This record gives C-alpha cells, structure tokens and sequence, in this order.
C-alpha cells in the first residue's frame, strides 16, 4: 500500500529519511508491501489544508495519512474531520492539533485520535480519590462547552 | 516520543490492510479527485472503517 | 466593516443590497459606512469551503450570513462555512438552519442562528401537556443526535415536575420493521405517544401501528413538525396534534432581522477601547482574531425589538429564545389551526378538535390494567408446590372437616 505522513516540523524537524526509513527489514513478517511519502508540512490554513491534501490525494493513491500539528488552534482537527468526510481516507492524528477528541463526529467518517476524552479523565480523578480515602468533595464548574456532559 | 507514535499509526494501518485483505482482498484505489465536479456515493461496501 | 453573506438564489442579493442600504441610510456606524458581498451554493462540498475564502476571507468580512437552500441534504450549507469561520473565530449568523448539531457550541465556536431548533417543540409539549392534564407518556424517538438530544431536553424539563415518562423506546435510523416495539409498547398504561423522529421512519411507524389498531378510540398522539411534512402526510392517522413556526420557510423577514441586529452590534463595538481590523487573506495569517470571542459576546447580549420576526432575544449559547409556534390539527386530511403558542404559555382558539376515533371529549391518558402478574416462592408451609396431575386439574384434598383447599 501506501500511507503519507505529515509532520508538524517542530519536534523531530531533521532526517526525514528517518521517518520513511520505518521498518527496515520488517516488522512482524509485514503480509503486505507500504511505502511512506513523508511530507514536511508549514504553517496550516483551511485552503492551504484542503489544497495539500487534495493535491497530494491525485498522485499516489493515497490512504491513512498519519496528521500531527506542532501548534494549538482547537479548530484543526475539525477541518481535518471535515476533509475525511468527504474523501473516503481514513485520517489518524498524533500531536498536538489533531488531538484534542471532539465529541461526536460525523456517523459516515473515517477519522480517529489519539487523546483521551472527558470520561476517561474523569475516571481516573475518581480513582485517585478512592485510593486516599477522600469520600467528600463539591464540584464547582463554569458556563465552559461541555460542562453539562461532565456534570451528567 | 513522536517516533514511536508514527511507527505505531503506521503498523495500525498495515494491520488494518492486512485484515482486509486476509478477508476478502480486493483492495479499493484513490477516488479520483476531490476537486472534480460531482460525487456519487456508490461504495461497494465499508472500505476499512470496521 | 465588509459584511458578506451566502445566499441561495440570486434574486435575494438585491433584496439583500436594499437592506443593508436601508441600514446605512437609517443608523449604522461610520467606519467605511456598510457593503455587502455576496456567492452562492455551489454544489461540490469542498470547493465551496475554499470558494468562501476566495470570496469573504480575502475581503476581511466582519460577519457571514448562510442560508439553507432548497436541495434536500439538510447539511449542504452550514457546515463549511461553519467551519472556515470558526478557524479564524469570527462569527456567522445562520438564517434558515433548524437542525440541532449546531447548538452544541463546542464544536463550532461560533455560530448564532434565528430560528429555534426543534427541541424548543419539545418544551412546548411540555406546555402543552400541562394545560391538559396529562400525566403518563410512553414517548419514542430516533436513535443520532437528533432524538437524543430532543429526549434528554424532555427528561430535564419534566424533572422539575418529580415525575418521568413511563418508557423511552427507540429504534435505529431507517428500518425497515418496527412492529416489535409497537408491539411491546401495547401492554401498557399510558395512552399517550410523543412520536418523534425523521419523515420517512414516521411514515414507517405510521404504517405499522395502522395494523395495530392504535389509531383508534383514546389513543392521544403528539408529533412535532418534521413528521407531518410532505410524505409523512399521506398515512398520519386523523387526530394528530402537530406543530409549526410561523415565519418559517422564509428568508426576506429573516434577512431584514439579520441586517438589523449585524448593524446594531456594529455600531456598538467600534465606540470602544481596543479595535482589531479582520485577517484579511486566507492563506498566510493562521491566528485568531483578537475581537473574535468579545465580538461574539456583545453580538449575543443584544435585545431589539423593531423588525417583523417577533422579539429578537438570544439565549446562553446563541440559539434563539421567545419564539411562536402555532399548533394545528389533522381533521380529514386537512391541516387546520387551533391554538397559538406565544412563549411560556398555549393559547386555545374558538375551534373544536377531533381526536384520533371521532369522539368529542378529553380522552384520559390512563387505564387500570386489573391483571396483575405475581410471583412467588417454593418455601416451607407459606408456598407448597406439588407436580401437578396429567389430566388437566391439580387434586382435590381435604381438611380435618374436609374443608376444601384452594389451588391454582
């Protein structure tokens, strides 16, 4: 096959041969035969995403490219949602931008985080409490999106 | 680190081909464009989402 | 100040024009006076996300106006414009979009809309099942956002009550077979249904429990707007009560109200302390605006009552609040008004309904059952069991007087 990857060019910005030298032998035997088209990515506007990953779609047949921002805009992941509805890849962010889970995304896209949602996170605080003997507390919350979910 | 979540995307997604293929291999190509003129959805079947 | 707009056809862009000029010629604020610009729906989804770009974002919009057009997607507009918008954080003002998604203000940051999304029908079932005397419901609904959404606003409406509805069934989106659940909803003791979801599964439902004979005497149905429009009219039962907004399908009166409360906050939020200019360009700028949110904020906190919509009052996530709904009835297959609904409270006209059946009256909701189900168990003298006898019939034993003993 084939999947693009897209770097935030913050981190890891060198040797990108690095990156497309991924499994070098193999990996567990590797059934199939991929190939990485890793592409170093800039600052990322709504035309600019669309036009890449469209322009970057009519060549080599591409497939789940892996996404990851280095900056912090909250809006990227769902423009990047938005691409996935409507060209059948599927679409997998990793840092930063496309990492910050929305709640319900659309029912027919291909598009998934790596992050933790409000639920999980409000998991792990109720099991920090239980194991230190804190079995009292009083919640207070802000008009902020979402506190209705976390309150329920 | 950022490494080992590229190689753990790209071995999600190559297992994922895998199974496909193990299943009922007729692997689909590239729809076309996105900026062409229209677009009808005639999918033969849910490419890889489940 | 270069408020643009995404109208539908082209004939609105001069009534478009002719508003805002009357807007500018009554009272505005001065910065470059008012213009406007317009594009319209193109039909290819993600080119017309960057076509807003080429048109509104390379001309440093302040606000952008997005109207439904008639193509039957009911998403094909809003989203991306939506979207593009809500990188940049500037606002739009939705004018005809009633479906439900976009009040979830997280997802799209900003977006104020005109018109009431459908559950607001469902506080005015809450209303109208006050006024009379109603008290048990086994109400169904559908199974994406929508529905949920509707259900969990009447779960927290009537939770002030220290009541709840008697079932909440549900289905997956376009069945095919739905007669399991209608069956098993017959074995109750609420004669009222709140049936709620989209126009081909009502048609569906409709079809089903025609068969049923629900549709008969004392059977009070309830159904909002969307399943009495075009198709589902063809098999309701007569004695439905379904709703409607007034100023609806409509876009002139809407337009108008639209220019006007743009033009009011603009007038506001130059006379103050720090002004930003729009990031003119889509590509290269990639920053959020430094009056975006205070924009938002002043635009949503604004009452002005001087156009031919109603009161215009938004409410905590900029969805719409003091909205009129006027109820009608289905009599004959002909759709007739019985009431109005002027906020907070129903108002009954001079007009006799019929309800499902024919009779006159005020069905009860309730029924009494009289065939109670018991359970007990094998255990010492309280509940003997014995294997019972082939023929048909227990025994028949005696007492130290030969009283006889009872055995079921």
């Amino acid at each position: 096959l084939n999947i693009a990857v897209m770097l935030g060019h913050s981190h890891d910005v060198t040797e990108r041969e690095l990156r497309t030298l991924w499994g070098p032998e193999q990996a567990a035997g590797l059934p199939l035969d991929v190939n990485v088209v890793a592409l170093l990515m800039n600052r990322t506007d709504p035309k600019s995403l669309i036009t890449h990953v469209c322009d970057l779609m009519s060549g080599a047949r591409i497939h789940g490219l892996v996404f990851g921002d280095d900056t912090d805009q909250e809006a990227v992941a769902q423009m990047l949602d938005f691409i996935s509805s409507h060209t059948f890849v599927p679409i997998l962010g990793i840092h930063g931008g496309a990492s910050m889970i929305m709640a319900d995304k659309d029912p027919t896209s291909t598009f998934f985080q790596f992050g933790a949602s409000i639920q999980q996170q409000a998991t792990v605080m109720l099991k920090i409490m239980q194991d230190y003997d804190w079995h009292v507390f009083s919640l207070v919350t802000t008009i902020f999106p979402g506190y209705r979910e976390f309150i329920s | 680190s950022l490494e080992a979540r590229v190689r753990d995307g790209i071995g999600i997604l190559t297992t994922a081909a895998s199974s496909m293929l193990e299943k009922f291999s007729y692997i689909p190509e590239a729809k076309a464009s996105c900026y062409g003129q229209m677009e009808r959805p005639e999918v033969p079947m849910h490419t890889l989402h489940p | 100040v270069n408020i643009g707009a995404v109208l539908s056809t082209r004939k609105h862009e001069q009534m478009f024009r002719e508003a805002v000029n009357q807007a500018n010629k009554r009272h505005g604020s001065w910065k470059i006076q008012l213009n406007a610009t317009s594009v319209t729906h193109k039909p290819n989804a993600i080119q017309m996300a960057l076509s807003v770009c080429e048109d509104l974002i390379s001309s440093q919009v302040y606000a952008i106006l997005v109207s439904h057009p008639p193509t039957p997607n009911d998403h094909f507009t809003p989203t991306p414009v939506s979207y593009t918008a809500g990188f940049y954080r500037i606002p739009v003002l939705g004018l005809t979009t009633r479906m439900s998604i976009y009040s979830d203000k997280s997802i799209h940051l900003s977006f104020l809309r005109t018109v009431p999304p459908y559950s607001h029908q469902s506080s005015v079932w809450f209303e109208m099942m006050r006024v009379y005397s109603w008290n048990h419901i086994i109400l169904l609904v559908s199974d994406d956002h929508e529905g949920r959404a509707a259900q969990k606003r009447l779960e927290t409406l009537l939770e002030e009550r220290e009541s709840k509805a008697e079932k909440v069934l549900q289905f997956d989106p376009g069945t095919k077979n739905v007669t399991a659940l209608l069956m098993e909803a017959k074995e109750l003791e609420a004669r009222v249904i709140i049936l709620s979801a989209s126009e081909d599964d009502a048609a569906t439902v409709y079809r089903a429990a025609a068969m049923l004979n629900m549709t008969g005497s004392g059977y009070v149905w309830l159904v909002g707007e969307r399943e009495i429009s075009g198709n589902a009219l063809r098999y309701a039962p007569d004695g439905i009560l379904g709703l409607q907004l007034i100023n609806g399908k409509n876009e002139s009166a809407h337009i108008s109200d639209a220019v006007g409360v743009v033009a009011q906050a603009v007038h506001e939020l130059l006379e103050k302390e720090n002004i930003t200019d729009p990031p003119r360009g889509c590509v290269g700028n990639t920053n959020i605006w430094k009056t975006g949110p205070l924009f938002k904020r002043v635009l949503m906190s604004s009452k002005y009552a001087d156009g031919v919509t109603g009161r215009v009052e938004f409410n905590e996530d900029g969805d719409r609040k003091f909205a009129n709904y006027s109820i009608m009835n289905l009599q004959n297959r002909k759709l007739v008004q019985v009431g109005i609904y002027n906020g907070t409270h129903v108002i009954p006209n001079d007009r006799k309904i019929i309800w499902p059946g024919g009779e006159t009256e005020k069905p009860r909701g309730y029924q009494m059952s009289t065939r109670l189900k018991i359970v007990t168990i094998h255990q010492e003298p309280f509940v003997y069991v014995k294997p019972t006898l082939s023929d048909g019939t227990c025994k028949e034993e005696f007492t130290v007087n030969g009283d006889p003993v009872k055995k079921v």
